[PDB]
């Protein structure tokens, strides 16, 4: 075994009753003084390098050409001027095995930290040294994140796409369908997580020209989906992983629920596709007075009123569904169904539930679209216009599939420097960057939804790990107003920087005049609340630190109003899986799910702290399954407030409770405004 | 919780040798070497000869001691097996293959041989040790016999799963998986009655009957390991038995409800190619809050 | 001369309970007197009892003492049908037709039957009873054995026959002809084999073991009449039962090569109306014509 | 059980030691007196039946309206002027069950015999209307039969393409990939057959985009496309039937072979994905010496040579790939591969057998390209050309795509009405109105090669049924000489048919004049082989008709010369399932499997006896399970010198014999000039 493997397995052999924490600063130094270093490539100077890496077709020269060699030479130096250290062995582990580049047999690493940070930012700053060094700083201090695929594919020749998710709609026909499997490979094979909206698609039983009971159901669909996500998996490395979205009023919502039942037969059960289902507030009325509902086939409502059934409100639609004869309908317990949803949610984790009155309520953009689905880690949340793909030599209308550029903000080193002002500008310059320079030529919707949106999202991580190194409850409203304060600070940064950039390019995201933040309606709540924190220990907290008040709110709103904005979506919250442990943060704003995590690599095992984690905040770390799941429902629903997006809201439940304390979960989710759910993770 | 499942995969199992035309069998056997089929023969004459035990002793004599009647009907239905069916195909594989005269020397020769000879012999003593009313000596005996079932059978196994995936020897190695796949239930099936004995003895009671069933793992492996060699070793293929031996002893492990022994191994592909969280309804005055 | 086609004979009247769907019986139980249920129940209930025994304890300790893996192979194949298809087949009446607490209470009931207990004590005794390597000993359970196939099973036999021949419980009757098959080549196997330990003795020995078995016959045929009475009265039938089971202790006797014993009678005529493709390589003349 | 049922089921009760054949026609009689004439809907005149099923949606105006009233009761009448009586309870229940027009309710009948005839011929002869009384004519004396997918749609509004056989290659691409998985979804929504090249795929464990054991193989593949049918099942009515073929000398061979067995696992079978293997000489030429033989990576070969490996001629390339180091292979015993070519054949009647060379040493349109697959029922033997789909608004590259037109010639009614020139000729002329009248605009290359090619299949049916009534065994030297004679008559009024229609219209197909009939290379073996009958009694069944002899043959080819050809393909002999039953014919060219056949239809049994079977005539409908299979590869072979395209070969064993005799089989098959092997069904 490794020697630092040992001293991170030192940890848990217990000193005086407490934990060795500090053997694992040791671990780190050993894995840097017997692998890094020595797996390392060294050159002469940075010149060397970087020709050996452009020439090699490890690097685009094309990003690296905007610069003089003398700039990037002071942009790497910057970097290396921090002397950044990773504090825990499994940050730089998870770095130099996930993110680092290596060789072409990968048995030499040839990017250091600095070197990725310095490469990110260089492509970041498209030709500006200043520009250059100031992304560098960022993500040296570890104040923003990108994305994953962003992170590691930024500026290399060998590189995927940096976008890490995309939502598709799939129109009711077999073109549409074939289209959308198309796209969904093009999309894995990139390495992007694929997301199909398949309310659309006409139930079992439907009709194809006048011959009944003729279609598959959205069960075909996910078959084909299926196959089409396992045949592309990233050439082999990671799993192909797709989603399907469902609204709940779709006749085939049972049949799709059973592709997830364990006990489901081969013909129906999908297992490389993750499920989603999209409640409308009608759905959860229906199950709260216990009167009986009805799902709808959805091509007898678009026959009758020439519009699909997931295209308008089912608030105000309903009713004329049921009463109308010429719509086809299937009787349902609302309550059957919650119930089947929460034992689902039980067994497998899915179906990720979508609150659609929730995310409609206060979406921005309800003109352009109505957000029906959401993203494979459902926190993607925005308008998408269905494409019109035709019969070959005809022409395809081509509609908005939505696409955003994930990157996250370090919370606890966001406040520790006081910049969030200045971390939020630039992680939006940033995402504003890598959404255009995407440019994908095998989904022609999710190209024009990127050019006309220009969504991005901007996510944060190390809530808890900020919350419990200050002494702060998770579940306690001090944590809630320090999460209202700060996502309301994220908030009106990302809107003035929007606004900035639309006023520098001249130009709005497609449909801005429509959307709430031209109307003004968008600032209501920051233009008569006051979102200071309410704490003495959370306004010392945000000390040093200029809090909007309402005058600084109404003013942004005049100079969008005046301006306007460059992006459609700017907020979204992802889960932030593996790059959480490089930046020493806890994954997204959920709570830890444990203290210490004990991973398996290798033939050995690895146990990595929480960051921060110790004896005088052990139990300020407490452990999501410990922990109310109403609280932190609560804390949600105030970080959702201030974010445009969803957020990956995942459940932590204890084996002892039943289906209908998760059932009680999710209506007090949907009662308290939370837009979507992701995962039921049962310890 | 099991035996009534058990019976039912166990009868509809049911078959017979005559089912499985064997003459077939010449057209591929007349092309094999002598070392091929010198060691066909003798792996053949290994498997009859310990099959014959199970059939005779180590089935009756558990089925003997178990109490349940279901049990003991499940377990006289696995004897009948060993008895009627097997000890019977594999009769007729040797009458189809060898002249009267070569059967008669092959077995002459596998019932000197050592290795073969230890083996059953370990495995005869552990069944003629049981005494009436004592728990532990019949949970030793199932061990013998899982050990038997899942383990000792399969580096006999191999050679006709070897010759069933390459095309060759068809009848028999269909008659072999058969057998096989009786074995493979027998073998889950007496690991489940053992466990329930495991279950009902103190912790050091257990820790002790972990000591014996590794300790007998043990001794039946390091005499497979030679058992191996002498047969194989003149067909190159020792390598990849031990592989499989290993492999199946992992699994007659986890039919006694014990961790694997050895670490995981890829298995040769031409024999491979031969081979709720509790419901509550909602109550109303859930959706208020 | 004879286990071949005994052999071949037992494993062609391999059958199983499921085969014969029994809800076609429900209307015709229904329809019959509480009187009627009751014997019914408690005669098939006296037969599991029987089939219990001679499955887990008779067939398998004479096949344990009697040499040759053919005869033992027979022997074991009879005890498997026994406990694992007849005495079940009876579970699978009594599920069809009778709720849970009345096959309870007649399960209870032939524990506390005094009859039904003699006769196991009398039997099993003898099967437990057998010395290694004793010939005589053996014998006596085989008459033993033969009484319990031959005569003992009558007396439980006549109910559904009797029904059988009316039109009445037809598939239940099935289940019973089909067990009644199988225990009349039952006692004929068993009886040649006492023949054969018989046919062994001293004239003087030959003289002592024809004793033995007439003494045992009128022992059990004495208890055998009280429990006929105790069952048979409440429907009327207890001397035509009577004069059923005195026809079928000398078929028994016959088994064994003795005389008959009782006298002709006529029995009730209801009753009698009651009774992968083969794989050659290719060789290199294939491949011109 | 009603009355037609019983008197169909008093065939087999046996009187005086005879079947009761003559029963079967009173069957039929009260197949009309008790059920056809009631729920036969009549109309007073032949204006209300057409004007009603043009309103109801049954007909389309446009080929009814070339003509005036008067011409089609002309029609009409012609087609009723025959008095057609259906001779078995057989023909007349599978026209009536299959065939017939029905109401939306599928309980009354709307066309008769009669009718569906003269609504082919009116579609057939687009406005003549002696032409269309011609072709009454030819489909009343059931001479000829339009296939099924011509027989049932045309003149139906509510119908599938005429065209039902489709061949698509597929390019080593994801775009290509995944337009094939979409045209394959298309064509199955017409109800066609779809058989796709995997050749030119890259196989398990190759490079894209530089990165190594990326590639899932062609099994990948196959499971996408066995999804894609069994999503495109013809709206519900029949299971989606689609085909594979991949070269012997693909390196996936084994694992696409695998993909038959039983063994299988759920993610390596395809269930509703029929395969066929293509078979080089080069290959049997290695079996045949027992060397080793090199099973190759296409990607490799591709690269190294800028062609696919199925593209050019593994004769002359198999030493040069050896030898090449860049070119990667795994060492097989092709012996070993030929016998689990026949295990798989006799488990499951898989692969399907292309002999390559035996195709492309006949093949006319090498030089457009050489035949490198056939279809779903392995008798189109076509050029094809591979399609470049490129990304989205990028303009592919469209090849050919084969799609042939099928129609069969009955035998037994051609030869005894003595009009073999008139009926193939008017054949002929069906086939090109039919493929002219073919546009699918969701297939290009499928569209571009009809356009271009103008390939049809013109088949032939009761070979054994008419040999049998003339006391001719199948086997029989004699039966040899007649298929000898027939064929190559079938063959020369075709090509006079294809060369007139090629002067009358001005054009022939493209690419034409490097065809072997613009240099008179294929009528080589026709001006010096004379193929008139070599026994008498053959020629006494071809009295009355004029034999073409080899100055006629050499007249064909100086016209042919001057004009051309119409047609790139005429001949192709299809399996005529369920038409054989409606004409009263044996199934294709094919030996008959029983005499009697039982069917269970419902819950009723119903006998059918093969046509013309009776006691004199008993002996000479041997079963082809009976027969020698040698024989029959002889009487293909004959047949096959005549046709250009393929036959769809079945092969007859009994489960007694092993796969070495099916390896026989095969063998000598390959060496008597077979060019595909279709099924080895076992009795
Ligand atoms: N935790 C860590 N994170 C990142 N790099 C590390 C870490 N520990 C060691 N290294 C790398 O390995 C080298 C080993 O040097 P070390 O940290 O022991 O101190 P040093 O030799 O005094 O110099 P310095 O600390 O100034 O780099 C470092 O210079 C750095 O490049
Ligand atoms: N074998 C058959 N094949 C086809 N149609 C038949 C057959 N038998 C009867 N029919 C139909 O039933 C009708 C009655 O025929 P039938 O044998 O009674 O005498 P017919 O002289 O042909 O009668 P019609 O006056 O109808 O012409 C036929 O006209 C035809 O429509
Ligand atoms: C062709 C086909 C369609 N479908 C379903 C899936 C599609 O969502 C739906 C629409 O198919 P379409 O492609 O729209 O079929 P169509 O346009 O010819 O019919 P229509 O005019 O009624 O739109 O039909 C199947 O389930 N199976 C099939 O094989
Ligand atoms: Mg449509
Ligand atoms: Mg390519
Ligand atoms: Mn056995
Ligand atoms: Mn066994
Ligand atoms: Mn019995
Ligand atoms: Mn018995």
């Amino acid at each position: 075994v490794p020697k630092w493997i040992q001293l991170n397995n030192e940890i848990m052999i217990q000193k005086d009753g407490k934990f060795q924490f500090d053997k694992d600063k040791e671990a780190v130094h050993s894995y840097f003084v017997d692998y890094i270093n020595q797996n390392t490539v060294f050159f002469h100077n940075l010149k060397e390098k970087l020709d050996y890496l452009v020439e090699n077709q490890y690097y685009e020269e094309e990003f690296l050409s905007l610069y003089s060699f003398e700039d990037i030479k002071e942009v790497f130096k910057t970097a290396y001027a921090k002397k950044f250290r990773f504090p825990s062995f499994m940050s730089a582990f998870k770095f130099y095995n996930d993110y680092a580049l290596k060789t072409n047999d990968k048995k030499k690493i040839l990017e250091r930290y600095e070197d990725r940070i310095s490469i990110v930012a260089l492509f970041f700053a498209n030709g500006d040294t200043e520009k250059a060094k100031e992304y560098v700083n960022l993500m040296i201090n570890q104040e923003y994140q990108p994305s994953t695929p962003t992170f590691l594919n930024a500026g290399r020749k060998r590189r995927g796409e940096l976008v890490s998710c995309f939502l598709l709609e799939v129109n009711d026909s077999l073109n549409d369908i074939s289209r959308a499997i198309d796209i969904s490979m093009q999309l894995s094979k990139l390495g992007g997580g694929v997301s199909l909206n398949l309310s659309k698609l006409r139930a079992k039983g439907e009709a194809i020209k006048d011959v009944e009971n003729a279609t598959k159901g959205v069960v075909g669909v996910m078959k084909l989906l299926d196959n089409a996500f396992r045949y592309a998996d990233q050439m082999g490395q990671r799993q192909g992983s797709g989603a399907a979205y469902l609204n709940i009023f779709h006749r085939d919502i049972n049949d799709f629920l059973d592709t997830k039942k364990i006990s489901a037969d081969e013909d129906v059960r999908v297992k490389t596709l993750s499920i989603g289902v999209v409640i409308p507030d009608k759905f959860v009325e229906l199950a709260r007075e216990d009167k009986a509902a009805y799902v709808f086939y959805p091509h007898t409502i678009y026959k009758e009123y020439g519009q699909h059934m997931d295209e308008m409100d089912m608030n105000e639609m309903y009713d004329k569904f049921v009463d109308n004869p010429r719509v086809k309908k299937e009787k349902i317990n609302p309550r059957k169904l919650l119930e089947k949803l929460a034992m689902l949610r039980s067994e497998s984790g899915y179906p990720y539930i979508m609150f659609q009155d929730n995310v409609n309520k206060v979406h921005a953009n309800n003109h352009i679209s109505k957000v029906k689905f959401s993203n494979l880690c459902s926190e993607v949340l925005q308008a998408s216009q269905v494409s019109s793909y035709t019969d070959y030599d005809e022409e395809d209308e081509i509609g908005l599939d939505i696409s955003c550029n994930l990157g996250s903000l370090n919370i606890l080193n966001v406040m520790e420097h006081k910049s969030i002002e200045k971390t939020v500008k630039l992680a939006t310059d940033s995402l504003t960057h890598v959404s255009e320079t995407t440019d994908i030529r095998n989904a022609p919707a999710v190209r024009r939804a990127n050019k006309a949106m220009k969504s991005i999202g901007l996510g944060a991580m190390n809530l808890h790990g900020y919350l419990a190194q200050n002494g702060i409850a998770y579940e306690s409203p001090e944590a809630r107003d320090f999460a209202n304060t700060f996502f309301m600070m994220v908030n009106f940064y990302s809107i003035q920087r929007s606004a900035e950039i639309a006023k520098e390019k001249g130009e709005t995201f497609d449909q801005y005049e429509g959307s709430t933040y031209a109307t003004g309606e968008y600032f209501d709540k920051y233009v008569s609340t006051d979102f200071s924190p309410k704490y003495e220990k959370i306004a010392n907290l945000f000390e040093g630190m200029h809090i909007p008040t309402t005058e600084d709110w109404k003013k942004l709103k005049a100079f969008v109003a005046e301006h306007g904005m460059y992006h459609s979506y700017r907020l979204c919250i992802a889960p932030t899986g593996s790059i959480s442990y490089v930046q020493s943060s806890t994954a997204s704003v959920m709570p830890i799910m444990e203290r210490i995590e004990e991973r398996t690599y290798g033939n050995s095992k690895t146990y990595y702290p929480m960051p921060g984690l110790a004896s005088n905040n052990w139990f300020f770390y407490k452990e999501a399954y410990d922990m109310d799941m109403f609280k932190v429902v609560d804390m949600i629903a105030t970080i959702q407030q201030h974010i445009d997006q969803g957020i990956s809201f995942t459940l932590f439940l204890k084996d002892t409770m039943t289906t209908r304390d998760l059932n009680r979960i999710d209506l007090y989710a949907h009662h308290r405004g939370i837009k979507t759910i992701y995962y039921a993770r049962t310890k | 919780d099991f035996t009534q499942m058990f019976y039912n995969q166990n009868v509809k199992q049911f078959w017979l040798p005559e089912e499985i035309a064997l003459n077939g069998d010449l057209l591929t056997w007349k092309y094999l070497g002598k070392n091929e089929q010198d060691t066909y023969m003798k792996v053949l004459a290994g498997l009859t000869l310990l099959d014959t035990e199970q059939g005779n002793t180590g089935m009756p004599i558990v089925a003997e001691h178990v109490d349940g009647h279901q049990r003991k009907a499940v377990l006289n239905f696995m004897a009948m097996m060993e008895n009627a069916v097997h000890a019977k195909s594999y009769s007729n594989i040797f009458m189809t293959l060898a002249p009267t005269e070569t059967i008669n020397e092959v077995f002459e020769w596998v019932k000197q041989n050592k290795y073969l000879q230890k083996k059953a012999q370990m495995i005869v003593g552990l069944y003629k040790a049981i005494q009436k009313d004592d728990e532990i000596s019949l949970f030793k005996a199932m061990v013998a016999s899982v050990y038997l079932e899942s383990f000792l059978f399969y580096s006999g196994f191999y050679y006709p799963l070897y010759f069933y995936g390459q095309g060759k020897l068809m009848q028999s190695g269909e008659i072999i998986n058969l057998i096989l796949r009786d074995e493979a239930i027998h073998g889950v099936y007496v690991g489940l009655l053992a466990q329930e004995i495991y279950n009902k003895q103190t912790e050091e009671k257990k820790a002790e009957l972990r000591e014996f069933a590794i300790d007998l793992l043990n001794q039946l492996y390091e005499n497979e390991l030679e058992y191996t060699e002498d047969l194989y070793d003149q067909v190159g293929l020792s390598h990849d038995v031990k592989k499989f031996i290993r492999y199946n002893a992992n699994k007659a492990l986890m039919n006694l409800g014990f961790d694997p022994y050895f670490e995981e191994e890829d298995i040769n592909p031409i024999v491979l190619n031969g081979l709720k969280a509790t419901v509550e309804p909602l109550k109303d005055d859930d959706f208020y809050f």
